[PDB]
């Protein structure tokens, strides 16, 4: 093949504005790859280099064999080094290293780039063999400062990469990390080397932590990464900031001389910098070492004896960095809808840190920022006041903020009548993080009312308001209810009323609409007898809502108008299924209304989005009615088959549930719908595409069908004996938590369908009678595995079977198998010790009794 | 007015379904895995006239990664998505977004944290710490409840014609 046929090809892969060159070319470069690999890997070489190929086409060159050489998967990792160690030639290995060197020097970078990359696999795969020995000279050689800029910068990431992914190299270690942090100290290198320095020095932390762990190497290190903070270039610094954040998640244990020394006062300074992406830069320092900090405290609460201890970094900076993190809280964007994040968003992320790592410790300074500011000339001042109070109600203990919440509460609650749209967001927001931590701060009396009114203010205000609120009623009631006496029921009308008004709104913008629904959820999720009235003007609100969203069906709108008439469904369907899954008593007396809704939902075109919700609810629903849906079963039918048969989904075993228990509400009438489910019911099991929990699911709903439908079960009664006598001979997958206890929960499926079967076919012994020594046997299994018969419920049912089943052939015909050992040894078992409840001995009796009459007659 | 976007991620994710809806309005519900990718231009009226997004919409699957980061070349603009339901997405996050940045060097990137419609998410707003990490957009997202569906796009869009003040409706 030509190498410019060969070039063509990538081109197109990528370039080809029609799909199926692409799709063509990528094939054909697949096979390419594997029927003659050593051609493949060649020409990628050779395209690379080639000066008539455009840039797209050269850079996939050298990605592609790439891909071929090192791969994500451990397997392919190994196959891809053996490939290239014995099929590429010795001659083409040296022309293809020399292609990948020479493109790495490249003056086009994006070249030199995938160059790096392609020349970091290869040394994977040679490295470790001690093969491409000239490597090291030359990659460090390139590092020389009399090279020219380019030369070193992707000589720098090559070795950036190398170390990144290793597994010469070693021995070679101090070159590497002399090289590499020599090319970022220096003011007067090139800002791209420096750049690719520090980025160099960054995926190779973890590969020279020898180094790191040597007095000379670490500080020399460490002196020049410092520096760079101290750059003019701002990219310079956020790139030295980035590799102190990593040196300080990895190497935490060393940095206090370098904190004592200097950090400590670099990070300091540059936190004022007026300069916004500078004090970014150092407010992430101080988060990652808090990070670090919290995650030790874990460590040590799990393993106290742990060698590793704090330095309490955070803890020693207080009087420092606190102060200069609240001041940075007033550099919020002016554009009250701008959303971009920023330094003061930063600072909140790093003060809740230090309030969940210094806790109490962090009053002091916030209390005193928050009452000087909370009622201050200018907004960013107020804002930032109710930002630093949410910012640590996680951290201090429940004393110190129940006593500061009681104290600060009244000025929070005022700041819903500001001008100012961000402190109204913000004050929202505090209100939720007081609620969902110290909720029992809040005492019902005097302060949950002045809380109440402050959300239903916003509820009414700016969309970005009343999105807050929302979330701050959901976190309300979640925190409150669950104490004992819970006094916001007391406030449910008010609240569930204000929640609809938002409900209500024109369109959801700012996820105002979908905020106010999903609270509405909530507000039926923690619902009581004594709040019906309230909790079925909801039922009543959505239903209504729901049909109205049904009267202009999709395609008649644009995209954009459906997606956003689809999603309103879909937030109304949350709350319907709650208040189903709650109180069906308030949609009981419209069960049609509900079902002729779903019915016509579910009729509709493009209903793929809530089709599962609308089954999920119904089936709910069903649960509820009993008897009272089988008006319904005819036209559902369709659906429920629909949903049986997606094996590969959940939905199905909501299915196999929701037959469970129609079968069971209704009983002989079952027989009616009985065949038709199991038809379906008898395929799924062996789909290739049925999921894990459809098997046990299915096992166990042969178990209600045959019990409920008796004599109609016989047609499929061999076809499910089969499905488990299969199922009881599998042993699990490996020998691991989950192999066997899925194992165990498919034999225990197999015992639902026997028992169901026996109780089904109590009339019919004739058509069991084939099946005795396959149940018997089964019940072996029972009694030779301690993970079944030490289980009570099981047992019971075991030895349970063995006496009914007994009591259905009076004359005989079965008696052989009550007089085995096993058999005689497994009931003498059950009636012993304590174990086994009563109910299960006296089981055991009745078994024990209908097996001394087999033996005689 | 057109851009490249590259999608990337964990299979099963929720990538392509977000594309589909996006392009037609359906909301597929059988998980197919992408086998390389699915190239498909997506345009936004916006009131700035129309913007058109190449998507390409990459393979999360190791199996079918076809050319993997090949797709990246020449992508002016990226979204990360990770399932919220599932820990090991967002485990794999750093990963993502190296392979994006090692072929295309300075790009505006949304990071996106899907299925948030589901009950009980396995990372919660607390964990997701990485848009943080290294100045990137973060959006909870749902394909199927439709929430913050046009987000990522609308910041993107911004951010590449360089006006704050775009608009979708
Ligand atoms: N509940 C819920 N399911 C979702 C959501 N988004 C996607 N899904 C489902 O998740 C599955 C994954 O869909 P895909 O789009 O094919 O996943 P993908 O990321 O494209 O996978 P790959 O092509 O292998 O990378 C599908 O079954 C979707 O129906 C969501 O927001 N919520
Ligand atoms: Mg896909």
């Amino acid at each position: 093949m030509s190498t410019a046929e060969f070039a063509q090809l990538l081109e197109n892969s990528i370039l080809s504005p029609d799909q199926n060159i692409r799709l063509t070319s990528e094939t054909q470069l697949k096979k390419l790859s594997n029927d003659n690999f050593l051609q493949f890997a060649g020409l990628s070489s050779q395209v690379l280099i080639d000066e008539n190929t455009k840039l797209e086409g050269r850079i996939l060159a050298a990605l592609t064999l790439k891909n071929e050489l090192v791969s994500k998967d451990s397997v392919k990792t190994q196959q891809f080094a053996q490939r290239w160690i014995t099929q590429v030639s010795p001659e083409a290995k040296n022309q293809i290293k020399t292609n990948a060197l020479t493109a790495l020097v490249s003056i086009e970078p994006r070249i030199a780039n995938a160059a790096a990359q392609l020349i970091a696999a290869i040394a994977d795969i040679e490295l470790p063999h001690g093969a491409w020995p000239e490597l090291m000279k030359i990659m460090v050689d390139n590092t020389g400062a009399e090279q020219p800029e380019n030369v070193k910068r992707a000589s720098l990431l090559a070795l950036g990469y190398m170390c990144e992914s290793a597994d010469a190299l070693v021995s070679s270690s101090n070159n590497i990390l002399i090289a590499i942090v020599q090319g970022a100290q220096s003011t007067e290198t090139s800002k791209a080397v420096r750049l690719a320095a520090l980025n160099a020095l960054a995926d190779s932390l973890i590969f020279i932590k020898n180094n790191m762990e040597r007095e000379g190497e670490r500080n020399y290190l460490m002196q020049v990464v410092c520096e760079a903070t101290q750059a003019e270039d701002i990219e310079v610094q956020a790139a030295a900031f980035g590799c102190l954040c990593k040196i300080m998640s990895k190497y935490y244990t060393f940095m206090k001389p370098y904190m004592e020394q200097a950090l400590y006062a670099l990070t300091i300074a540059t936190m004022k910098s007026p300069n916004d992406k500078v004090a970014s830069m150092t407010v992430e320092f101080w988060s990652t070492i808090c990070e670090e900090e919290i995650d030790i405290a874990y460590e040590l609460a799990q393993f106290p004896q742990s060698p590793l201890q704090s330095y309490n970094f955070a803890l020693s900076s207080i009087k420092d960095v606190v102060p200069n993190l609240l001041n940075l809280l007033t550099r919020q964007n002016e554009d009250p809808e701008d959303d971009d994040w920023n330094v003061s968003m930063s600072a909140g992320a790093c003060l809740q840190l230090f309030a969940q790592n210094c806790g109490n410790h962090i009053l002091e300074p916030v209390l005193e920022f928050v009452e000087q500011n909370i009622t201050a000339d200018n907004w960013r001042n107020r804002e930032a006041a109710v930002m630093a109070f949410g910012s640590i109600m996680d951290g201090p203990d429940k004393v110190q903020r129940t006593y500061y919440v009681h104290q600060a509460l009244p000025s929070i609650l005022n700041l819903m009548n500001d001008q100012s749209l961000q402190v109204k967001e913000t004050t929202a927001w505090c209100i939720g993080r007081i609620a969902d931590s110290v909720a029992e701060s809040i005492d019902p009396q005097q302060h949950l009312p002045g809380v109440v009114q402050a959300c239903l203010i916003g509820l009414q205000d700016h969309p970005k308001v009343a999105t807050n609120c929302s979330w701050t009623i959901i976190n309300l009631v979640e925190q409150l209810a669950e104490a004992t006496p819970s006094p916001i029921y007391n406030f449910y009308p008010a609240l569930v009323d204000g929640l609809i008004g938002a409900a209500n709104r024109i369109d959801n913008e700012f996820n105002a609409r979908a905020s106010a629904f999903s609270a509405l959820t909530t507000m039926v999720e923690y619902a009581t007898d004594t709040v019906a009235e309230t909790s079925a003007s909801i039922s009543t609100f959505v239903m209504d809502k729901l049909g109205q969203t049904m009267s202009v069906d999709e395609n008649q709108l644009t995209l954009e108008d459906a997606q956003s008439l689809q999603e309103l469904q879909s937030n109304i369907l949350t709350v319907l299924a709650a208040v189903i899954r709650k109180s069906p008593s308030s949609v009981e007396p419209v069960a049609d209304m509900l079902m002729g809704l779903f019915f016509r939902l579910l009729e509709k075109k493009d209903s793929a989005f809530i089709e599962d919700d609308v089954f999920y609810a119904i089936s709910a629903l069903a649960a509820s009615l009993g008897k009272g849906f089988e008006k319904y079963l005819e036209t559902f039918s369709p659906y429920l088959l629909k949903a049986l048969n997606q094996v590969d989904s959940p939905v199905s075993i909501t299915a196999v549930g929701f037959i469970a228990d129609i079968s069971n509400s209704l009983e002989e009438d079952f027989r009616r719908y009985s065949d038709a489910m199991m038809n379906v019911l008898a395929q799924m099991i062996s789909n290739p595409n049925a999921r894990r929990e459809l098997k046990p699911a299915v096992l166990s709903v042969f178990g209600d069908i045959a019990s409920n439908i008796g004599a109609d079960f016989i047609p499929y009664l061999n076809d499910i004996m089969a499905l488990c006598v299969a199922a009881q001979n599998t042993k699990p997958e490996n020998g691991t938590l989950e192999a066997l206890d899925y194992q165990i929960k498919v034999l225990e499926a197999v015992l639902d369908a026997y028992v169901g079967i026996v109780a089904g076919l109590h009339d019919k012994p004739e058509a069991l009678f084939p099946y005795v020594g396959t149940i018997f046997q089964f019940i072996a299994q029972v009694a030779e595995d301690p993970q079944l018969y030490s289980e009570d419920a099981t047992s019971r049912a075991a030895v349970g079977l063995i006496g009914d089943i007994a009591a259905m052939f009076p004359d005989g015909s079965i008696k052989q198998f009550y007089g085995q050992d096993w058999v005689i040894d497994y009931i003498k078992r059950t009636r012993s010790g304590q174990l086994f409840s009563q109910a299960t001995k006296d089981t055991a009796r009745w078994a024990r009794e209908q097996q001394k009459r087999q033996l005689s007659l | 007015v057109q851009f490249k976007l590259v999608l990337v991620g964990d299979g099963g994710t929720g990538k392509t379904t977000f594309v589909k809806r996006h392009l037609t309005g359906e909301f597929e519900k059988k998980y197919v895995p992408t086998l390389g990718v699915e190239v498909h231009p997506l345009v936004f009226h916006t009131n700035r006239g129309p913007i058109k997004f190449n998507v390409w919409d990459t393979a999360g699957q190791e199996k079918f990664g076809g050319l993997r980061d090949g797709y990246y070349i020449q992508a002016q603009c990226a979204i990360i998505m990770f399932d919220v339901t599932s820990r090991v997405t967002y485990k794999n996050v750093p990963n993502w977004h190296r392979d994006l940045v090692r072929v295309c060097e300075n790009i505006p990137i949304v990071l996106c944290g899907n299925k948030v419609d589901i009950k009980d998410r396995k990372v919660k707003a607390k964990s997701i710490v990485f848009h943080r990490k290294k100045n990137l957009q973060y959006y909870d997202i749902s394909a199927k409840s439709n929430y913050n569906f046009e987000k990522p796009f609308l910041w993107l869009a911004r951010k590449l014609i360089g006006d704050p003040n775009l608009e979708f409706v």
